[PDB]
C-alpha cells in the first residue's frame, strides 16, 4: 500500500506522452502503432527515446535514470492507452520497446553504476539458448492455513513466500504453487561480445549474457552482429550476483543517397575520383596487394570477390547468390596464407580461419550442451560469425567430413539448417568463402586433372565460383622478383608499399559502390550468351567441365564488375574482362 | 449463477460449481437430443460395456442446451472438466456399479503458430502432424527438502549443502508433489502445406494420460484438443515448459480430407 | 594526529601538494594539465619520487596507505580546483602511487607488512568476472510495500526483520535492482619465476581490483602491482560468527604496471 510518486508522475507523464504527442502530421503516432498492436502476436508497442524527451526532458531523463523501476509503470500505463482505444483482449501481455538512444556503450563501459538505468550497446552474438516460460508473478499458497499468496514476484530465482499471507499461521515452509494463476513469460538466454571494431587487438572480449522478451525473443539469431537497448541488471547465483542486459528491443548493427551525403565532402571527392578513375581496376590490386609479386589473377579475382555481384530473389521467392565463392590450390610457401592474412587484415567482416580447426562448432553453427545448464544452445561458429562478409578459411584441404558436407549445405544454399536432440533452427549465410588449400602430394602435378589435384569433392568443386592455380615456377626472375619485394619489404621495414588509395579510401569505395546494384544491360546480356557460347564452343580439355554453374558465375562476376565502376548498368567491358578472368582460370590438362 | 468478475474466481466459489454441477448432472439425462434416444445413458451403457472410463462430449451440445457452462469452459477448463467428471462417476456408479470426460467438436481450431500466451492455461483445438511418441512412463513426482538445520526448504526435484547455511545433513521432505501418475509425451508440427513460407514448421508437446493412452502413432495428422498450459519438466530449479494437456484427440483419415 | 600513526591530515596534505608543484626529474602539473585535457582522473605516481623528494612521507606512505591516500586525492584535487579551476568531470582526480619497496620476494612476506603498501612483480594467472558487490541494500516490506534502504552495512547485510510502516513481522526483502552495487574484479597471480631463488614451490597470491582498475590485466601478462596487503578473518561456518585464528591474506590493488 506505498505509491512511488515519481513512479505515478512518469506514469502519467508517459501516458500522457502516448495520448497527446503527435507525429509531424500532428496524428498520435503511438495510437496507430497500439492500433496495429491490436492484432494476435503483437504486444511490444515502440517507443521513441528522443520524441519523449522532446515531450518531457525530465520524463526522459527520469526513465533513462530509473528505467527498471519504472517500466512496469509503462506497461500498466500501456494497458490502460491500449485496452480502452479498442476491443484487444482483456489480459495480453503488453510491453514497451524503446529506441532512439544516442548512448550506444561499449562492453567495456558496463558497470554496477549502469545497473537499472536504460542504456545501448552493440555486439555481436555468440550462442542462443532455446526459449523458456519463465514466471514473473508467482501465485502461491501455504500448506496450513491456505490463503493465497498471490502475486509474489520472483527475482528471476525459486523465490518462495517469506511468510504466509494468513498473518495467524506461520507455516513459512509449505507454500505450494498455483500453476494456472502465476504469471508467465518466454525468456531466452543469449551470449554476445564484443564487436572486433571496439576490441583492441589481441584482447579477450567481454562476454556478456542477455534475456531476450516478448517480440525481441526471436529478434536476433545465433552469430549475427546486432544494437540493444535495454538495461544491465545484477542476478543472483550460487550474496553473489552476475549481470546479464535485458533488452527490451533488438536491432541489426547499421542507401547509396543516404551513404553520399553522410559521407563527407573529402570522402566524397575521393570516392566520386575512384569511381571516375579508369584502371582502378589493376591500381586497386597493386595498391591492396603491396607485398606481392605477380599472380595478378590472383589479386584481381580476390578484388571481384570483395565486390561480389547483386544477389536476387525470383518471384518463387528462390534466393540468387550475390557475393561468390574463390578457391586457390598452391604449392608449398606462395603466400596463400598471406593472400588470406592481407584480405582479412584490410577488410572488416573478413575472419580469418583454418579447417584444421578442432572447435566444436567447427567453422559453422552447432548444437551444444551448456556446460552449466546442460542444455543444447545454438553456438554460432565463424562462418556464421562472417555473415555478409568474408570468411578466409585457411586448410581447405585439410577440411574434416562433418564441416565439408556442413559447409557444401551452406555454400549450396547460402544458410545453413541445424537440428538435432529436437532442437532445431535456421541462419542466413550470405559470405564470400576464400578457400585455401594445397595440391596433394604437396605439388601441383599439372599433367593430372583438378580432381586428382586436390580432395575435394565435386559439389565443392561445383560450387566454388574460381580456382586458382599457384606452382613453384623454376624461372629464376619471378624468384628473384619475389626475394627483391620480400627484402625491401625487410629492409625498407615501413615505405615499401605502394598504395595508390589508401586502405580506408578503398573500404569506402567499396561500401559507396555496394550500395549500387547494377544492371544487365541487353547488350551485356547477348555479349554474356555469346561468351558462353565461347567458353562452350570450347568444351574444355579443361581439368573441370562447363556447366550452367559457369554461366551463374559469369554473371555474378560480371555485376562485381559492374560494381567495381559503380554503373547502374553492365557494359559489354565487364562481361569481357570477366570472361577472360574466367577462362584463363580453366587449366587445361597438360598431360 | 453466472457474470462474475472472474470466470475462473466464479466457478471456484462452491455455489455456482455445485449449481453447475447438478446442472450438469440434470443435462447427463435430459439430453435426449432430437433423436430422443438419452444420449449420454447410451454412453454410459456403451463405456461400461468395457469400463472405458472416457465420455465424449460435443461443445455444441453444450452450447446450445447450457451455454453459460460452455462459454465458461475454455475460460475454466479444469473446473468444468472435473464438474463433468465427477459428474459422469455419480451416473456410472449410479447406472452401473473414475470416470473421465473428453469436450470435442470445439468450434475454434487453431495452428501452433496461432496459438499464443493469450491461450495460455486454456483448452483449444488444433491440428498438427505427429512428429514423435515415446513410452508410457510412469510418474512425475517434484520433492521439496526442508533444510537440515535451517529454516530453508530446497526447490523441486524432479523424479521419475543447502544454499543458506550449507547444512550437509540428509533434509526432511517439506513437500512433494506427483503429477501425471500415468504419462505418454509426444510431439506434433504444422502439417506439410501449411508451414508460413521459409519458416521452420511450428511444433508443441502434447502430454496424454489413461483418457487417451497411446491414441496415435508417429507420423501421423491429428486434430487434438488439450489446455495449452504450463507445467515443469525434467531439469536451478526446474523449468517452466508450456505444454498442450491433451483432453480430446481426433484422427484424420488418410491425411487428405 | 590520528591515533596510532605519525599521521597530521593538513601537514601531510601540504607535503604532499607541495610534492605536485615542487619537483625535479614539475611534470605532474604537466600531466594533470593532460589529465585536465583527456579527463582521466587518475595520478598515477612513482613512490620512489617521494622517496627522492621526502623520504619520511614515503615511510609515512608505506605505514599508512589506506588513511594518507585520501589526503593525496584532497591535495590534488584542490590543486585541480587551482589550475584549470573551472572543468568538467565524471568525478575528480585519484591517485594510485607505485613502485616503492620492491619486496619482489613475494615468497619472503611476513604479517609485518599488514596494510602498508608492497609493490611486486609476477604473472597474473586467472581472472574471473566483475562481481557485482552490494554497497547500499534497497528493501521493501511484503505486506505494504514500505520501501527503505539499508547503507553499507559492515560488509554483511541487517536484515530489517520488521516493516517501517505497518511495522509487521519479517517483511522488508531486499531488491536487487533497486540496491547499490559496486564492481569488483578477483585475479590470482603467480610469484614471478625468475625472481625465486629456489623455486620449489611457486608463491601464489590473490588480488582484488575494486570499483575500477578491473580488467586492465589479461590473464598470464608479466605486470608489477602495487597495492595494500590485506589480512582478513575466515569464518569456522558462515551461520556462526566464530572465526579462524589463522588469517587467509589478499591485495587490493592501487596500481598496474604493465611489463
Ligand atoms: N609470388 C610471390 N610474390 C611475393 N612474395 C611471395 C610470393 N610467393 C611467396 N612469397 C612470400 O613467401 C613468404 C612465405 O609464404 P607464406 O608463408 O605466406 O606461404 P603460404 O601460402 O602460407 O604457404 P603454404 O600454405 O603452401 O604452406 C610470404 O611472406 C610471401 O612474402
Ligand atoms: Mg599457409
Ligand atoms: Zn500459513
Ligand atoms: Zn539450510
Ligand atoms: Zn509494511
Amino acid at each position: 500500500e506505498v505509491r512511488d510518486e515519481v513512479a505515478e508522475k512518469c506514469q502519467k507523464l508517459f501516458l500522457d506522452f502516448l495520448e497527446e504527442f503527435q507525429s509531424s502530421d500532428g496524428e498520435i503516432k503511438y495510437l496507430q502503432l497500439a492500433e496495429e498492436l491490436i492484432r494476435p502476436e503483437r504486444n511490444t508497442l515502440v517507443v521513441s527515446f528522443v520524441d519523449l524527451e522532446q515531450f518531457n526532458q525530465q520524463l526522459s531523463t527520469t526513465i533513462q535514470e530509473e528505467f527498471y523501476r519504472v517500466y512496469p509503470y509503462l506497461c500498466r500505463a500501456l494497458k490502460t492507452f491500449v485496452k480502452d482505444r479498442k476491443e484487444i483482449p482483456l489480459a495480453k501481455d503488453f510491453y514497451v520497446a524503446f529506441q532512439d538512444l544516442p548512448t550506444r556503450h561499449k562492453i567495456r563501459e558496463l558497470t554496477s553504476s549502469r545497473i537499472g538505468l536504460l542504456t545501448r550497446i552493440s555486439g555481436q552474438v555468440v550462442r542462443t539458448h532455446p526459449v523458456h516460460p519463465e514466471l514473473v508473478s508467482g501465485t502461491f499458497l501455504c500448506l496450513d492455513c491456505q490463503t493465497v499468496i498471490r502475486d509474489v514476484e520472483q527475482q528471476f530465482k525459486y523465490t518462495q513466500p517469506n511468510i504466509c499471507r494468513n498473518p495467524v499461521c506461520a507455516n513459512r515452509r509449505r507454500f505450494l504453487l498455483d500453476t494456472n494463476k502465476s504469471r508467465f513469460v518466454d525468456f531466452q538466454k543469449v551470449r554476445i561480445q564484443e564487436t572486433q571494431a571496439e576490441l583492441p587487438r589481441g584482447s579477450i572480449p567481454r562476454s556478456l549474457e542477455v534475456i531476450l522478451r516478448a517480440e525481441a525473443v526471436e529478434s536476433a539469431q545465433a552469430g549475427d552482429k546486432c544494437d540493444f537497448t535495454g538495461t544491465l541488471i545484477v542476478v543472483p547465483d550460487v550474496l553473489s550476483y552476475r549481470l546479464v542486459f535485458l533488452a527490451c528491443c533488438v536491432a541489426p548493427t547499421n542507401t547509396a543517397e543516404s551513404i553520399k551525403n553522410q559521407m563527407t565532402v573529402k570522402e566524397w571527392e575521393k570516392v566520386f575520383e575512384m569511381s571516375q578513375d579508369k584502371n582502378l581496376y589493376h591500381n586497386l590490386c597493386t595498391s591492396l596487394f603491396p607485398t606481392i609479386h605477380g599472380n595478378d589473377e590472383v589479386k584481381r579475382g580476390v578484388l571481384l570477390m570483395l565486390f561480389g555481384g547483386v544477389p536476387k530473389t525470383t518471384g518463387e521467392g528462390t534466393s540468387l547468390r550475390g557475393d561468390i565463392n574463390v578457391c586457390i590450390v598452391g604449392d608449398p610457401s606462395t603466400a596463400k596464407s598471406q593472400f588470406l592474412k592481407h584480405v582479412e587484415e584490410f577488410s572488416p567482416r573478413a575472419v580469418y580461419t583454418s579447417g584444421k580447426a578442432s572447435s566444436a562448432a567447427g567453422l559453422t553453427a552447432a548444437v551444444v550442451r551448456d556446460e552449466e545448464s546442460h542444455e543444447f544452445v545454438i553456438e554460432a561458429g565463424a562462418l556464421m560469425l562472417a555473415d555478409n562478409g568474408v570468411c578466409c578459411i585457411d586448410e581447405f584441404d585439410k577440411m574434416d567430413v562433418r564441416d565439408q558436407v556442413a559447409i557444401h549445405e551452406a555454400m549450396e544454399q547460402q544458410t545453413i539448417s541445424i537440428t538435432k536432440a529436437g532442437v532445431k533452427a535456421t541462419l542466413n549465410a550470405r559470405t564470400s568463402i576464400l578457400a585455401a588449400a594445397n595440391p596433394i602430394s604437396g605439388h601441383y602435378d599439372r599433367s593430372k586433372s583438378l580432381k586428382q589435384n586436390i580432395n575435394l569433392s565435386a559439389p565443392i568443386m561445383s560450387r566454388f565460383d574460381l580456382f586458382f592455380i599457384l606452382v613453384d615456377e623454376c624461372n629464376e626472375v619471378t624468384d628473384y622478383a619475389i626475394a627483391r619485394r620480400i627484402v625491401d619489404l625487410h629492409s625498407r621495414i615501413e615505405e615499401s608499399i605502394d598504395r595508390v588509395y589508401s586502405l580506408d579510401d578503398i573500404r569506402r569505395y567499396l561500401l559507396f559502390a555496394r550500395q549500387f546494384k547494377p544492371k544487365i544491360s541487353k547488350e551485356s546480356e547477348d555479349f554474356i550468351v555469346e561468351q558462353y557460347k565461347h567458353l562452350r564452343q570450347r568444351d574444355g580439355k579443361s581439368s573441370w567441365r562447363i556447366t550452367v554453374r559457369q554461366l551463374e558465375s559469369m554473371i555474378r562476376l560480371s555485376e562485381a564488375m559492374a560494381r567495381m565502376h559503380c554503373c547502374d548498368e553492365v557494359q559489354p567491358k565487364h562481361v569481357k574482362e570477366a570472361f577472360r578472368l574466367l577462362n584463363k582460370s580453366i587449366i587445361r590438362v597438360e598431360t | 449463477d453466472l457474470k462474475g468478475h472472474s470466470v475462473r474466481e466464479w466457478v471456484s466459489m462452491a455455489g455456482p460449481r455445485l449449481e453447475i454441477h447438478h446442472r450438469f448432472k440434470n443435462f447427463l439425462r435430459t439430453h435426449v437430443d432430437s433423436h430422443g434416444h438419452n444420449v449420454f445413458k447410451e454412453r454410459i451403457s456403451d463405456m461400461c460395456k468395457e469400463n472405458r472410463e472416457s465420455l465424449v462430449v460435443n461443445y455444441e451440445d453444450l452450447a446450445a442446451r447450457e451455454h453459460v457452462l460452455a462459454y465458461f469452459l475454455p475460460e475454466a477448463p479444469a473446473e468444468l472438466l472435473q464438474i463433468f467428471d465427477e459428474a459422469a462417476l455419480e451416473v456410472v456408479l449410479a447406472m452401473y456399479p473414475h470416470i473421465h470426460v473428453r469436450i470435442s467438436h470445439l468450434p475454434l481450431v487453431e495452428e501452433l503458430r496461432s496459438l499464443r500466451q493469450l491461450h495460455l492455461n486454456q483448452l483449444i483445438r488444433t491440428s498438427g502432424v505427429v512428429t514423435s511418441c515415446t513410452g508410457v512412463l510412469p510418474q512425475l513426482s517434484m520433492v521439496k527438502y526442508n533444510c537440515n538445520k535451517c529454516n530453508f526448504v530446497l526447490g523441486p526435484f524432479c523424479q521419475s549443502s543447502c544454499p543458506e547455511c550449507q547444512s550437509a545433513g540428509p533434509f526432511e521432505v517439506n513437500m512433494e508433489e506427483t503429477i501425471y501418475q500415468n504419462y505418454q509425451r509426444i510431439r506434433i508440427q504444422e502439417s506439410p502445406g501449411k508451414v508460413a513460407a521459409g519458416r521452420l514448421p511450428r511444433s508443441k508437446d502434447a502430454i496424454l494420460l489413461a483418457d487417451l493412452v497411446d491414441s496415435c502413432k508417429p507420423g501421423d495428422e491429428i486434430e487434438l484438443t488439450g489446455i495449452y498450459h504450463n507445467n515443469y519438466d525434467g531439469s536451478g530449479f526446474p523449468v517452466f515448459a508450456t505444454v498442450i494437456l491433451a483432453n480430446h484427440v481426433a484422427k484424420k483419415d488418410n491425411k487428405v480430407a | 594526529v590520528i591515533w596510532g600513526t605519525d599521521v597530521n591530515v593538513a601537514a601531510c596534505k601540504e607535503n604532499f601538494q607541495r610534492f605536485l608543484q615542487r619537483f625535479i626529474d614539475p611534470l605532474y602539473m604537466q600531466r594533470l594539465g593532460e589529465i585536465n585535457v583527456i579527463g582521466e582522473p587518475f595520478l598515477n605516481v612513482n613512490c620512489e619520487h617521494i622517496k627522492s623528494f621526502d623520504k619520511n612521507l614515503y615511510r609515512q606512505l608505506i605505514s599508512y596507505p589506506q588513511e594518507v591516500i585520501p589526503t593525496f586525492d584532497m591535495a590534488v584535487n584542490e590543486i585541480f580546483f587551482d589550475r584549470y579551476p573551472d572543468s568538467i568531470l565524471e568525478h575528480q582526480i585519484q591517485v594510485r602511487p607505485f613502485n616503492a619497496l620492491k619486496t619482489k620476494n613475494m615468497r619472503n612476506l611476513n604479517p609485518e607488512d599488514i596494510d602498508q603498501l608492497i609493490t611486486i612483480s609476477g604473472m597474473v594467472i586467472r581472472t574471473s568476472q566483475l562481481i557485482p558487490e552490494m554497497q547500499e541494500a534497497f528493501f521493501q516490506c511484503q505486506v505494504c510495500a514500505h520501501t527503505t534502504r539499508v547503507e553499507m552495512d559492515r560488509g554483511r547485510i541487517a536484515e530489517p526483520s520488521v516493516c517501517g510502516r505497518c511495522h509487521t513481522t519479517h517483511s522488508m526483502a531486499l531488491i536487487h535492482n533497486r540496491s547499490l552495487f559496486s564492481d569488483k574484479q578477483m585475479i590470482k597471480l603467480q610469484e614471478s619465476p625468475e625472481d625465486m631463488p629456489a623455486g620449489q614451490t611457486p608463491h601464489t597470491v590473490i588480488l582484488f581490483a575494486h570499483n575500477d582498475l578491473v580488467d586492465k590485466v589479461q590473464p598470464g601478462d608479466r605486470v608489477n602491482v602495487t597495492g595494500i596487503y590485506r589480512a582478513v578473518p575466515i569464518r569456522v561456518n558462515p551461520r556462526v560468527s566464530n572465526v579462524k585464528s589463522v588469517y587467509k591474506t589478499h591485495i587490493d590493488v592501487i596500481h598496474y604496471r604493465k611489463t
